[PDB]
RNA sequence: UACCUGGUUGAUCCUGCCAGUAGCAUAUGCUUGUCUCAAAGAUUAAGCCAUGCAUGUCUAAGUACGCACGGCCGGUACAGUGAAACUGCGAAUGGCUCAUUAAAUCAGUUAUGGUUCCUUUGGUCGCUCGACUUGGAUAACUGUGGUAAUUCU
RNA sequence: UGGUGACUCUAGAUAACCUCGGGCCGAUCGCACGCCCGGCGGCGACGACCCAUUCGAACGUCUGCCCUAUCAACUUUCGAUGGUAGUCGCCGUGCCUACCAUGGUGACCACGGGUGACGGGGAAUCAGGGUUCGAUUCCGGAGAGGGAGCCUGAGAAACGGCUACCACAUCCAAGGAAGGCAGCAGGCGCGCAAAUUACCCACUCCCGACCCGGGGAGGUAGUGACGAAAAAUAACAAUACAGGACUCUUUCGAGGCCCUGUAAUUGGAAUGAGUCCACUUUAAAUCCUUUAACGAGGAUCCAUUGGAGGGCAAGUCUGGUGCCAGCAGCCGCGGUAAUUCCAGCUCCAAUAGCGUAUA
RNA sequence: UGCUCGGCGCCGGCCCGAAGCGUUUACUUUGAAAAAA
């Protein structure tokens, strides 16, 4: 190991990209963007597996080389860039738009959304920066670096930003009782509200989220998301609403789909 | 690095004993009876069987109101009674254990065919199944051993392509009457 | 004689095409070729035999039904453009050279041993 | 399946081990009809290798006076394809082996508030108070040599 | 000003420095072409000192490794432990220097030695508890004969880059050149032990100035009884005869449907290996599936491997040598009446598989 | 288990909530973080 690598394997892909066994040895290792390798999402993989508009790696690249791609109000001509988190996908010549954001379970899920809807993105702040000249800068967690913000924005307060022209429209504060969303961990993709949290020293710290039916759990501080004001969220939610329903449930809303299809 | 799968699993187990009187005696009833090739199929029930029972004991080694006992119970009782080893009042987990191998011998494919009055003899439904006669759900099989599920056991008729439920005559039928043609004139 | 009847079927104006899945249904007999398909998948669509290009045909245990893919396009300049050249060799509207690999690796080394303009009549 | 049997004695109870019984993975021997998967110079020699191949690369967007092809009214140079060569990028990835190594490697948990980082993404790029385009060298090419040979000059 | 659990943090202010082996402050290239009156404009490509981010790398904290006392004390100013100040390194620290004190570890096993030791995720066996293996497709580590030193590059002590050593070794007019298959095929040597000097970038990805080129990375086929899953070598009807499941002549006998089993008696129904047209698969085929014309009555279209005293299912069978030849994992059989040897008949065990030897 | 700031109610005030603290261990139980095959 003389330097970074360049190959992934088809077994050390992460669960959440879905790949199969017999098809090849190799995997799509994703450029350096944005987001972690870990947890990412490449095009190729969601272009020719969650909507199958291409059969093969170079029927893909034909489709993504001739500017039909827009991610985040961008063309993008890569095949291996991670559109990660929270990113938007626009089609201009379907006309159809997709947001990338997190199922019941710990896996990326299509949501088809209106166009009026595709034109901001929530963004969570990783830290607070102060310039050259004693200006306030801005990191999210897609690396946007923002300047001039609001100075009532904290290290850990998500904002809305708009696409075309990266300025700050709106924000909401972390406090207890804000719907919230999980990225990263055993449970992901739940949605809740934020009840109680721990402020241990030299360590990480733990929230405490309660769902709407009344159940609870847990995560570490750097994997929270917060995406509401109180109750009412900003970004409509998907099937499901990310309750993570039991699996005897489950079983029991299948077999009832299953005898009411016949 | 290849595309590989490397994953395999013996289906039978052999027995501890191999010379004695009784269960060889029986394992040649059975044989006899339902008409096998060989011992390996019978330690293959046997072997599933076996998978079944350790699988109950797992479940009935934990408490009651346990989900996942209760998850993996139900889901064996429903495949159970898919089969149709079982019967639909008694769906318990304690009934698991008390059912033997004839159980599973009963919905092989050829005592279905023994007994669904369209063969023979038992032998002669073996090699009536292995020579591509019968189709269920109009696809044809031809493999023996096929566990008849219970909703898939009152569509076991012969197949379209066969001389016997409608289709072509057969090779030595058209060989004899041209053999005779010939003859005759 | 032979049924068709298709299903999975979607259409993607991002690839200016067609794709779909077929299904042949031929009571006792062999299995069709791939032109009869083609003329027969054309006429269902009101198409001319010239935008379709098939592959993978697997017959199932019995002789009763195979299945396969299909791609229908808009116009031949577009089925020329975006599609795998060995569908195109299959259907005779391109050819490819005839020189094994080896010959071609073998070129390449003799190539590099020179430099300059030896390049072009040393290297055959 | 929470399993034992033969053997010391004229004969009987014990310690005891021997030998049977079943799986596994290496070789060998005998034998052989269909079909689906699939290991395979690892144990001795990380011993020696004749041969052929395994890393090359152009778009509208860095250099085009190779008639190697080739468009016309030819005078505001350069229509276009363009081998070769200069330039930048990768060759530190992938593949093979288990010879060293016994708090050494590695595994789970932590920290860089004790450092660096190709490329991608985002910001910065008239924030300094003092030319309507500067210069000479080499390729490729032409011509000409030594070597028994080299991707030698 | 802003933040952390916490700065000698970021920013602010003042007085200087700022390396010619030199930090930035655009002398680069295409597309569509324009409005105002020579100036003025859009979409990109390339480069760039800087920050954050992404793939990482690097040195650290806590816990966890096989055997051994025929290894009980080990290391030390040729650094072993700590302190002060420096050099180098991208930083942190004896990593290394100059000066100081004699420190540090050990019976809870240091130190020393061996390993047929790469480590782990794992595999076999399996009541429970455990034992053995892990070179082997994934992760991490080391090496390219083995030590040593480097150039370039962001990232190398790189070897399909260079330099020197020893060991081996190719060509040679003898003055000199050229070396590294523990890569893909293949040869020699070694051994009980292990395959084709084949085809292709179509599938999975990787690199490049990049829809277009390349890839023994890989994919395809061949060798393949390591091993695993499925499964042909026959079925049926009538004559071959011993009588019961039902009733019966004191007893044979007989009513007798399903009979139950068996002998080269006969008879029509059948499909499969293989020969092959076509279709399909595939970069082009072969493999498989489909479908024509052929194709079973000693269905020669011929099923083997070890055993027959006990453990350990299965003959006081016959003939031969008769403590010889041999069998026998253990008891023991072999003496001219051999249930064990050597041949023929019958029979039992798994049956495309079976037996033997080493872990 | 108690001694500086303010709540779902009310007239200098009752209760509750809370910045701060309120014997360390082993054991036991619930959670997090835990690559794939």
């Amino acid at each position: 190991a003389r330097g970074p690598k360049k190959h992934l394997k088809r077994v050390a892909a992460p669960k959440h990209w879905m790949l199969d066994k017999l098809t090849g040895v190799f995997a799509p290792r994703p450029s350096t963007g944005p987001h972690k390798l870990r947890e990412c999402l490449p095009l190729i993989i969601f272009l020719r597996n969650r909507l199958k508009y291409a059969l093969t790696g170079d029927e893909v690249k034909k489709i993504c080389m001739q500017r039909f791609i827009k991610i985040d109000g961008k063309v993008r001509t890569d095949i291996t860039y991670p559109a990660g988190f929270m990113d938007v996908i626009s089609i201009d010549k379907t006309g159809e738009n997709f947001r990338l954001i997190y199922d019941t379970k710990g896996r990326f899920a299509v949501h088809r959304i209106t166009p009026e809807e595709a034109k901001y993105k929530l963004c969570k702040v990783r830290k607070i920066f102060v310039g050259t000249k004693g200006i306030p800068h801005l990191v999210t967690h897609d690396a946007r670096t923002i300047r001039y913000p609001d100075p009532l924005i904290k290290v850990n307060d998500t904002i809305q930003i708009d696409l075309e022209t990266g300025k700050i429209t709106d924000f909401i504060k972390f406090d207890t009782g804000n719907l919230c969303m999980v990225t990263g961990g055993a449970n992901l993709g739940r949605i809740g509200v934020i009840t109680n949290r721990e402020r241990h020293p030299g360590s990480f710290d733990v929230v405490h989220v309660k769902d709407a039916n009344g159940n609870s759990f847990a995560t570490r501080l750097s994997n929270i998301f917060v995406i509401g004001k109180g109750n009412k969220p900003w970004i409509s939610l998907p099937r499901g609403k990310g309750i993570r329903l039991t699996i005897a449930e489950e079983r029991d809303k299948r077999l009832a789909a299953k005898q009411s299809s016949g | 690095p290849v595309a590989r799968s490397w994953v395999c699993r013996k289906t039978y187990v052999t027995p501890r004993r191999p010379f004695e009187k009784s269960r060889l005696d029986q394992e040649l009833k059975l044989i006899g009876e339902y008409g096998l090739r060989n011992k390996r199929e019978v330690w293959r029930v046997k072997f599933t069987l076996a998978k079944i029972r350790k699988a109950a004991r797992e479940l009935l080694t934990l408490d009651e109101k346990d989900p996942r006992r209760l998850f993996e119970g139900n889901a064996l009782l429903r495949r159970l009674v898919r089969i149709g080893v079982l019967d639909e009042g008694k769906m318990k987990l304690d009934y698991i254990l008390g059912l033997k191998i004839e159980d599973f011998l009963e919905r092989r494919l050829q005592t279905q065919v023994f007994k669904l009055g369209l063969a023979k003899s038992i032998h002669h439904a073996r090699v009536l199944i292995r020579q591509r006669h019968i189709r269920v759900r109009k696809q044809v099989v031809n493999i023996p051993s096929f566990i008849v599920r219970l909703d898939s056991q009152k569509h076991i008729d012969f197949s379209l392509r066969s001389p016997y439920g409608g289709g072509r005559p057969g090779r030595v039928k058209r060989k004899n009457a041209k053999k005779g043609q010939g003859g005759a004139g | 004689t032979v049924t068709i009847r298709t299903r999975k079927f979607m259409t993607n104006r991002l690839l200016q095409r067609k794709q779909m899945v077929i299904d042949v249904l031929h009571p006792g007999k062999a299995t069709v070729p791939k032109t009869e398909i083609r003329e027969k998948l054309a006429k269902m669509y009101k198409t001319t035999p010239d935008v379709i290009f098939v592959f993978g045909f697997r017959t199932h245990f019995g002789g009763g039904k195979t299945t396969g893919f299909g791609m229908i396009y808009d116009s031949l300049d577009y089925a020329k453009k975006n599609e795998p050249k060995h569908r195109l060799a299959r259907h005779g509207l391109y050819e490819k050279k005839k020189t094994s690999r080896k010959q071609r690796k073998e070129r390449k080394n003799r190539m590099k041993k020179v430099r300059g303009t030896a390049k072009a009549n040393v290297g055959a």
